[PDB]
RNA sequence: UUAAUUCCGAUAACGAACGAGACUCUGGCAUGCUAACUAGUUACGCGACCCCGGUCGGCGUAACUUCUUAGAGGGACAAGUGGCGUUCAGCCACCCGAGAUUGAGCAAUAACAGGUCUGUGAUGCCCUUAGAUGUCCGGGGCUGCACGCGCGCUACACUGACUGGCUCAGCGUGUGCCUACCCUACGCCGGCAGGCGCGGGUAACCCGUUGAACCCCAUUCGUGAUGGGGAUCGGGGAUUGCAAUUAUUCCCCAUGAACGAGGAAUUCCCAGUAAGUGCGGGUCAUAAGCUUGCGUUGAUUAAGUCCCUGCCCUUUGUACACA
């Protein structure tokens, strides 16, 4: 039952919508711009969020994101 | 050349305590037969010699570990204290049994007493022990 | 030549073994004894099956002394079969050339992996209201 | 039947009775079920599918 | 009583919610369409 | 020798399975070569990790039970080790060959349930485990106020399953569940 | 009245009301055109030989 | 869809929080950083022994963090591949990888004619108020027994019964506040019980480097309500407190029954799990068949469901109304 949450929902659209270009693919990329851009508190959070963006980054490389 | 830790000790000690009774001198007492060793134990022993036995344990534990008093000696001979419907627990072994051993092993002229308590083995006892270990390497060999 | 020392830990529960590699001549000793007296006989093979496969050769200078503290008996023969094996492989990994080492180390990966990566397997606490951690008392109805 | 018999691919026949219950036979019988009261004006059937 | 949240650490504590994130505004910026050096030093 | 290897005596050739169902579930061969069938545990993981289990390892890990014996895995290794000595002695073919066949024999296929009932089949690797339960059942029931030991109840059992003439309990018990499913069908 | 042999191609669901029948798709290993539907209880996977006695058995729909 | 009102989606709904998720302590590994004479490792030299080399928890001092201890951070996320599904939320198999689920705490709204005046100098009312329902001493009772149940312990054996040999843990605990009460080390006396003086510690020092039980190895037994069981009972010997019989507690000998694997009915749990079998803390002038943690060995079956016993919503007649 590894369901995303809503505080990793409102986030992380915001964070691609607004720095879209900085971003990519890999994991090891956007987890160390998001310890940039962002304040996580803790690790298991920061790694559901990194993980989720990387989940909508393909969403993205496959077609249009409705939301 | 071999040594005692190489030798196993299953047959080490019997052959110690047949050296022991090649030598014959180590003050065996009559109340041997009739003592119990100890109470959580139920009855007496079924070889009758078995004071050379824990002789023979006694100088390798000597030998081994040395500077050891009454409660090492009786933390080796422990077993269930089976007292009957209650819950068995642990007890320890008897102390004028193996005050008895040291005073045979100390009146035999292979150990030397050592300050704050214990009796180390001396160097002409450690080529005993080697000359030992070598004979069971050629009885087992 | 210079003393090729590795010490090497070896933990899969409470007993707890050091391995140390040497050159020299080939004689494996645990405190000072041999492999050759373990209590019990039923277990003699297991820590022979390191030493079988890959045969006499690859023992001719190896010479590893181990100290052993903790845990129970079993538990002391698979913390030294698993530290032996890791300093083996350490010793085959730093000093000599990597291809032999990988030719040994193909060997040990299709056989077990408790000879070389450990299982996190250790005794859960005990939880309030039971006789151990998952059953509990009988209920008294009535 | 078509283990044991005499005669060679005998047709079954069927069962036709026409069964009438009440308002109270009904329900104990558990036929019928109380529905919404958007669902109460429709007269239509439960869909035959199988 | 509930103390909020404050920056200075003085009406409740410095520590941020886990639930909260603090995300920052991001940099305006126009993307150069032509190569100009700047030199200097 | 990582050429042959010998379990006790006894190495990994000349093991015949006849039952193609029974030699995908059982898997001793050309994985778990051993030399002693102890180990630590973690074989009922995934819903068919159990099959991945050697049957060595089945028969030390299924005699102990009923509380007493909870404990005894360095006794009953040993035990099983006397009872290939007893059986060997007096078959004279390979015992791991005299179990194959027990195993291949000893199969209860179908078998009746209360859902009338219905007399439906079961799993090869249930019929494994029914088999193996059925022997260390009747072992521990033969080997009860009586001077026979395990490891001689245990060979005569599996001598009795190599024959098969209803005389040993896992073929007596599978030959009366195929009676009682067999009659209520 | 020979003792056919079959074969796990797929597993359709689970019959019974505890749950322990297991609706499974058999194909025949002798014949590779017909398949029944059949419930059999224990672990199945797909791959393993199931030994009919007789092959004219089949289960119903749950 | 999941343990979840956890999300996609349908949209007269949009936008939030509470519970959960989220958050804390512990475990699985980081030979990358800092440290250790109250933790050590490797060697140098001396001493003892065997026949140029090995052994030593026998001793003095040169390097180091490979073991221990612990400040700081990391990784693990469904990230990669293949299948199912609106191809959305997500789900499953696999390679590589210390781990593709460690456990617990906090735990929304609402309520009980649920318990506690026998925890309280938390408390209302009534009574007692001197020959006191207050305070103190010597005993008794709280244990008591035709009967029915509740929570626990050990056997009904050959897998076992007896005697030795061999080989391992981590929780802990401990020199006083009136107050005496602490851990014990070592040489002796004695069959055990117990006793005499004696050194170390305000603790990684002392017990202690916790030789614990099961275990394995070597002797005795052989189907006998039996060597298993010590239920039952008698005599003697010691410690504790001023004082023990109805046996405070411990030791020796003797007595050797019920019990042949258990009827109806019923309780708990699903991987270091049940189970066998021990050890610390609390109760402690004397104190474990109680309770909680810490260890060692180590299985059978299962990866589904509401048929059975409960709990939670739904449509609706409303004999359910400070309910
Ligand atoms: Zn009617």
């Amino acid at each position: 039952g590894r369901v995303r949450t809503k505080t990793v929902k409102k986030a992380a659209r915001v964070i691609i919508e607004k720095y879209y270009t900085r971003l990519g693919n890999d994991f090891h990329t956007n987890k160390r711009v998001c310890e940039e851009i962002a304040i996580i508190p803790s690790k298991k959070l920061r790694n559901k969020i990194a993980g989720y963006v990387t989940h909508l980054m393909k969403r993205i490389q496959r077609g249009p994101v409705r939301g | 050349g071999v040594t005692v830790k190489d030798v196993n000790q299953q047959e080490f000690v019997r052959a110690l305590a047949a050296f022991l009774k090649k030598s014959g001198k180590l003050k065996v007492p009559e109340w041997v037969d009739t003592v119990k060793l100890a109470k959580h134990k139920e009855l007496a022993p079924y070889d009758e010699n078995w004071f050379y036995t824990r002789a023979a344990s006694t100088a390798r534990h000597l030998y081994l570990r040395g500077g050891a008093g009454v409660g090492s000696m009786t933390k080796i001979y422990g077993g269930r204290q089976r007292n009957g419907v209650m819950p068995s627990h642990f007890s320890r072994g008897s102390k004028s049994v193996a005050r008895r051993v040291l005073q045979a092993l100390e009146g035999l002229k292979m150990v030397e007493k050592d300050q704050d308590w214990g009796r180390k083995l001396t160097p002409q006892g450690q080529r005993d022990l080697d000359r030992i270990a070598g004979q069971v390497a050629a009885a087992k060999k | 030549g210079p003393l090729q020392s590795v010490q090497v830990f070896g933990r899969k529960k409470t007993a707890t073994a050091v391995a140390h590699c040497k050159r020299g001549n080939g004689l494996i000793k645990v405190n000072g004894r041999p492999l050759e007296m373990i209590e019990p006989r039923t277990l003699q093979y297991k820590l022979l099956e390191p030493v079988l496969l890959l045969g006499k050769e690859r023992f001719a200078g190896v010479d590893i002394r181990v100290r052993v503290k903790g845990g129970g008996h079993v538990a002391q023969i698979y913390a030294i079969r698993q530290s032996i094996s890791k300093a083996l492989v350490a010793y085959y990994q730093k000093y000599v050339d990597e291809a032999s080492k990988k030719e040994i180390k193909d060997i040990l990966i299709q056989y077990d992996r408790t000879l070389l990566v450990a299982d996190p397997r250790r005794c859960e606490s005990k939880k309030f209201g039971g006789p151990g951690a998952r059953a509990r008392y009988q209920k008294s109805y009535r | 039947i078509s283990e044991a018999s005499v005669f060679d691919a005998y047709v079954l026949p069927k069962l036709y009775v026409k069964l009438h219950y009440c308002v109270s036979c009904a329900i104990h019988s558990k036929v019928v079920r109380n529905r919404s009261r958007e669902a109460r004006k429709d007269r239509t059937p439960p869909p035959r599918f199988r | 009583i509930m103390l909020p949240w404050d920056p200075s650490g003085k009406i409740g504590p410095k520590k941020p919610l886990p639930d909260h994130v603090s995300i920052v505004e991001p940099k305006d910026e126009i993307l150069p369409t032509t190569p100009i050096s700047e030199q200097k030093g | 020798t990582p050429d042959i290897k010998l379990f006790g005596k006894w190495s990994t050739d000349d093991v015949q399975i006849n039952d193609i169902s029974l030699q995908d579930y059982i898997a001793v061969k050309e994985k778990y070569a051993k030399y002693l069938p102890h180990s630590a545990g973690r074989y009922a993981a995934k819903r068919f990790r159990k099959a991945q289990c050697p049957i060595v390892e089945r028969l030390t890990n299924s005699m102990m039970m009923h509380g007493r014996n909870n404990g005894k895995k360095l006794m009953t290794v040993r035990i099983v080790k006397h009872a290939f000595e007893i059986i060997h002695l007096l078959t004279g073919e390979n015992p791991l060959q005299v179990l194959v066949n027990a195993i291949i024999n000893s199969g209860p296929r179908e078998d009746s349930t209360r859902i009338r009932r219905q007399a439906v089949d079961v799993s090869p690797l249930r019929r494994v485990n029914q088999a193996i339960w059925l022997l260390c059942t009747g072992a521990r029931e033969a080997a009860f106020r009586n001077i026979k030991t395990i490891a001689e109840c245990l060979a005569d059992e599996l001598i009795n399953a190599a024959k098969g003439s209803s005389n040993s309990y896992a073929i007596k018990k599978k030959d009366e569940l195929e009676r009682v499913a067999k009659s209520n069908r | 009245q020979p003792i056919k042999l079959a074969r796990v191609t797929k597993v359709l669901g689970r019959t019974g009301s505890q749950g322990q029948c297991t609706q499974v798709r058999v194909e025949f290993m002798d014949d590779t055109s017909r398949s029944i539907i059949r419930n059999v209880k224990g672990p199945v996977r797909e791959g393993d030989v199931l030994t009919l006695l007789e092959s004219e058995r089949e289960a119903r729909r749950l």
